[PDB]
RNA sequence: CCGACCCGUCUUGAAACACGGACCAAGGAGUCUAACACGUGCGCGAGUCGGGGGCUCGCACGAAAGCCGCCGUGGCGCAAUGAAGGUGAAGGCCGGCGCGCUCGCCGGCCGAGGUGGGAUCCCGAGGCCUCUCCAGUCCGCCGAGGGCGCACCACCGGCCCG
């Protein structure tokens, strides 16, 4: 009777920073799309 | 095997595993159990308490066969009979409890260590214990005596 | 089994020779004559060995058949190859690689075959 | 299927190569930032004292917090208290070197072994020469030469140290994980000081070599390694 | 050589402090002791009953038993090369609460609240007590006053 | 030189079975490879326990193993013991047990198989669960040997309950002085 | 050229003004038995052991090996405690009644208890995947937490005997 009394209270709800950016890119998971984007920008060339 | 001992490995060493200083004399500190009360009092008292003195009644011409009374516990009770014996009585609807003679198997007193299976069984023995008789009577078995 | 027999005779066999910090074995079907589980010629279900022919020309390639694992009279099949060197090595390589009969012994048997074949040309002074 | 699995592996290797490129560029820039940080401190210390002399007052520099301790005496005839402190400083041989973070506790410990050690306050250059030349990482209870940046990353990347420059910054400026960084380093096995010591059995202030020499440890380091 | 008496060489140890004779103050008898608390064995010489031995004088132990007029204390006594935990029955006059443990509980109650309070309003706060750090850089003024020159005094024969 | 203490440099531990049994060594060869080339620590525990002596591999009574198996959350799990399984004549209802062991008593073996159990050697267990998945690693009583009764403090010391060494048991053998207050002391 | 005293032995201390040793060859000193204790190896396993005896062509080997089973007498272990008369090792849970009186007769289950550690095992939130996405099948890997807990340790209980 104390567990259920506690339980209902639990469910009573509803700049660039270049160095910091570079570490984010170097993160093996966080920067996967980041380094992928610059990789395709190194090979593909398009005007405008 | 001679080749497996310290003697074959202690060649060339002058003390031969007994020290340059104290050496290996004939019998230091007496022979046998010498000085159990004077200079080996510590060792005798440390490892063998009760060693010195007399306790109790001396009994002349003790015959061990008179006191011969092998014991058996309740947990080992059903091992005296065949495996077929227990299952046949277990499955029987009639209350036919089997007869077990521990004297036949070589026991005179039935002790009451452990718990018995839930089925009646008749025990014949020269002696019982209060708890062994209690446990046997609890499961529907009866206790009889032999001489 | 192969391993079970090996542990029995890894150090207790008549073919075993131990001298001058070396170990050698002299069973008839041993390539390189060294005492090892891989190169033992009697404990495996399938073995291959190269020996000189009865005369001083050609070699004899002997193999173990899959049925006679307990009948030594018919346990082995022998044949004699007495062609040129390059063709002779090809047959031994083909009987090992293409047949997939203990492929690890490919180069070992060929080297032993090379030693035997060169041991039959006349000696020089 | 050969081309399909080949394409799969080429995608693997190219991504790994790009990741190494990303890691190298981070290493390059972090070293660049440290060089900016180093010259900031050097100019600031001068500038702080310069304005004091203009104002007519004095500027006391901060009490130095990094010390390098070198065992100078042998192991024969050492009292147990001195021996225990030396083992806590990982100086189990003559001419061993280690970095000690300075505080009340460490200073009193150095006081006990004052006859047996010679210690001072290394500058930036002294730290650079020690780590690059005599740097050995105690990896998996083994003394491994620090020949690549990857070895530091395998054991200190959780603390953010991934390059030799990162290690130098943590050693020089006492960082959050100085204890993990310094304990990771194998104790420095320095040579005998070329040119000879003055006298090892007496304190430096009395003309010998033991005890504390504030900035003169840099002179001793250059001859030692 | 030395006598094996229980109270040998305790002439000053069990002696009362100067001008501290007389009736024992009754605060000591009004102390309340539990199990697991930490006490320091003093060993006053006013009352000779329940006197701790000289080897336990000044040592520190933890209470495990309580009686009408004494407590049982577990104390680590060093013998030769080994330390083993002795149990001694000592009357309450010879002990007192260890102020070290009381301050330790004082810090812990302060520390747990600080974690509770700072987490509630957001900030991060230091819990571990660092040792004394090196003194940071600071300026020292002169206020138009020169530092006073100090010269070693010439020696003269004092007496 | 350096100031290090060499007395503890060589760790005193087993590396290989002292026995010359080829069958034991063969399955040691198997699990040595298993311990090296897998991640499951269950292989290492089995591997290092194969090096252990007979006294360090005590027999496991059938009653004790059944008691552990009957514990909740262990159903349909393969019991594993590195040693000898021993029959107990103090139990009657033998449940179905899938058990791997180095050695099983024949009367223990017959009871288990008659009760519907399954017996696998250690080589078969490796083919069954190479990672040791779904296994219960039991052991016999290490301190259940008689020699541990004598081990401990000296019998003459106070608060000692160790068995002294006596050639015979009786009222005349080590019961008088030091064992009763009527003679000297009792300690 | 540099370094270098004659060994063995007793000793805190030997090159000693300490004893033994002229040289050479051969011989020469921790063995066997019994009883213990521990460790290790093997077989069997709550049983183990034929060692005494007997049985097999009387015997080169073989004075060996093999077998006994109503030859297991017996030894050791499977029960201890007491001087002795003697006695002698199972409780956990759920119900009605006296009075659930610190309580006895039963009924039902289960079978050596509980606490804290405890390798190992199990469940497991959630993550790792491909040229991609909403669309979902198969198993593999990493893993916060949770559970059963081997042996063993420490403590609390419980039972046996005086
Ligand atoms: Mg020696
Ligand atoms: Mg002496
Ligand atoms: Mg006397
Ligand atoms: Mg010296
Ligand atoms: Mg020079
Ligand atoms: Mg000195
Ligand atoms: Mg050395
Ligand atoms: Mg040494
Ligand atoms: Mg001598
Ligand atoms: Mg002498
Ligand atoms: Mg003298
Ligand atoms: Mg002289
Ligand atoms: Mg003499
Ligand atoms: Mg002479
Ligand atoms: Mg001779
Ligand atoms: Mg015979
Ligand atoms: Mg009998
Ligand atoms: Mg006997
Ligand atoms: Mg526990
Ligand atoms: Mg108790």
């Amino acid at each position: 009777k104390a567990m259920s009394a506690r339980a209902e209270a639990i469910k009573a709800l509803v700049v660039s920073r270049k160095l910091d950016r570079l570490a984010y890119i170097a993160h093996p998971k966080l920067g996967k799309r980041a380094r992928a984007r610059i990789a395709k920008g190194l090979r593909l060339c398009r005007p405008k | 095997p001679s080749r497996l001992r310290k003697t074959r490995k202690l060649r060339g060493h002058v003390s031969h595993g007994h020290g340059r200083i104290g050496k290996h004399r004939k019998h230091p500190g007496g022979r046998g159990n010498a000085g159990g009360l004077h200079h080996h009092r510590i060792n005798f008292d440390k490892y063998h308490p009760g060693y010195f003195g007399k306790v109790g009644m001396k009994h002349y011409h003790l015959k061990r066969n008179q006191s011969f009374c092998p014991t058996v516990n309740l947990d080992k009770l059903w091992t005296l009979v065949s495996e077929q014996t227990r299952v046949n009585a277990a499955k029987n609807k009639t209350g036919a409890a089997p007869i077990i003679d521990v004297v036949r198997s070589g026991y005179y007193k039935v002790l009451g260590k452990g718990k018995l299976p839930k089925q009646p069984v008749i025990v014949k023995a020269k002696f019982f214990s209060r708890r062994a008789e209690e446990k046997i009577k609890s499961v529907g078995g009866a206790c009889v005596l032999v001489a | 089994s192969a391993h079970l027999q090996w542990m029995v005779v890894r150090n207790c066999s008549s073919f075993l020779i131990k001298r001058n910090k070396q170990t050698y074995s002299t069973e008839p079907n041993n390539l390189k004559a060294r005492n090892s589980f891989r190169y033992n010629g009697l404990i495996h279900r399938k073995t291959v060995g190269v020996e000189p022919a009865a005369d001083g020309k050609g070699v004899v390639v002997v193999i173990k058949r899959r049925s006679g694992q307990r009948k030594p009279a018919t346990s082995y099949v022998r044949t004699t190859i007495n062609k040129n060197a390059r063709a002779t090595l090809s047959s031994i390589r083909h009987m090992i690689r293409k047949n997939k009969y203990r492929p690890d012994l490919r180069m070992a048997a060929i080297r032993r075959a090379s030693a035997i074949l060169r041991s039959q040309k006349p000696v020089m002074v | 299927n050969f081309a399909e699995l080949k394409i799969k592996r080429l995608r693997k290797k190219f991504a790994q190569k790009m990741l190494r490129k990303a890691r190298r560029k981070l290493i390059y820039e972090k070293a660049k930032h440290y060089h900016k940080e180093y010259r900031q401190m050097y100019r600031t210390e001068i500038r702080m004292a310069r304005m004091a002399r203009k104002a007519g007052n004095f500027y006391v520099p901060a009490e130095p917090k990094l010390a390098f301790v070198i065992r100078i005496r042998g192991i024969n005839g050492v009292s147990p208290k001195v021996r225990k402190v030396l083992q806590l400083l990982r100086l189990r041989q003559i001419f061993n070197g280690t970095f000690v973070k300075l505080n009340k506790a460490s200073i009193n410990m150095l006081r006990i072994v004052e006859p047996y050690i010679a210690w001072g306050y290394p500058n930036l250059k002294s730290v650079n020469e020690l780590i690059y030349k005599r740097g050995y990482g105690k990896i998996n209870k083994k003394r491994i030469a620090l020949t690549d940046n990857a070895l530091i990353a395998r054991s200190l990347g959780k603390y953010g140290i991934i390059c030799m420059e990162d290690l130098i910054h943590e050693i020089y400026t006492v960082g959050k994980r100085f204890k993990e960084a310094n304990n990771f380093l194998w104790p420095f096995k320095l040579s005998s000081p070329r040119g000879g010591m003055k006298k090892k059995t007496t304190h430096f202030v009395e003309g010998g070599d033991a005890g504390n020499r504030e900035d003169q440890i840099n002179r001793l380091i250059r001859r030692m390694n | 050589t030395n006598t094996k008496g229980k109270r040998r060489g305790t002439r000053y140890m069990f002696s009362r402090p100067f001008r501290k004779h007389g009736v024992v103050p009754l605060a000591t008898y009004m102390r309340i002791y539990k199990k697991g608390d930490i006490v320091d064995i003093k060993g006053m010489g006013t009352v000779q009953k329940g006197m701790p031995h000289k080897c336990y004088h000044g040592k520190t132990g933890r209470v495990y038993n309580v009686t009408q007029h004494a407590v049982g204390i577990v104390v680590n006594k060093q013998v030769k090369g080994k330390i083993l935990a002795k149990r001694i029955n000592v009357r309450i006059e010879h002990i007192k609460h260890s102020k070290s443990r009381d301050s330790f509980l004082k810090r812990v109650k302060e520390n747990d609240q600080k974690k509770k309070e700072a987490k509630e309003k957001g900030t991060w706060v230091q819990l571990k007590r660092q040792p004394a750090p090196p003194r940071e850089a600071h300026f020292v003024r002169t206020n138009g006053k020169e530092p006073e020159l100090l010269e070693p005094i010439p020696y003269e024969f004092m007496a | 030189g350096v100031d290090i203490r060499h007395n503890k440099d060589r760790k005193v531990r087993r590396k290989e079975p002292k026995s010359q049994d080829i069958y034991l060594r063969l399955l040691v060869k198997l699990y040595r490879f298993l311990a090296r080339r897998t991640n499951s620590t269950f292989n290492q525990v089995v591997l290092k326990r194969l090096f252990m002596s007979r006294t360090n591999r005590p027999p496991l009574s059938l009653s004790r193993m059944i008691r552990k198996m009957k514990l909740p959350g262990r159903e349909n799990k393969t019991a594993v013991v590195v040693g000898t399984i021993t029959d107990d004549v103090r139990v009657q209802e033998v449940p179905k047990l899938k058990v791997c062991a180095l050695r099983v008593t024949s009367r223990a073996r017959s009871r288990i198989l008659r009760a519907g159990g399954k017996i696998l050697t250690f080589d078969q267990l490796a083919l069954d669960s190479p990672k040791g998945c779904g296994t219960v690693l039991l052991s016999g009583p290490r301190k259940g040997r008689e020699v541990y009764r004598h081990f401990g403090k000296a019998p003459g010391t106070p608060h000692s309950h160790t068995k002294p060494y006596v050639r015979s048991k009786g009222r005349k053998f080590e019961r008088a002085r030091g064992r009763r207050a009527s003679r000297g002391y009792k300690n």
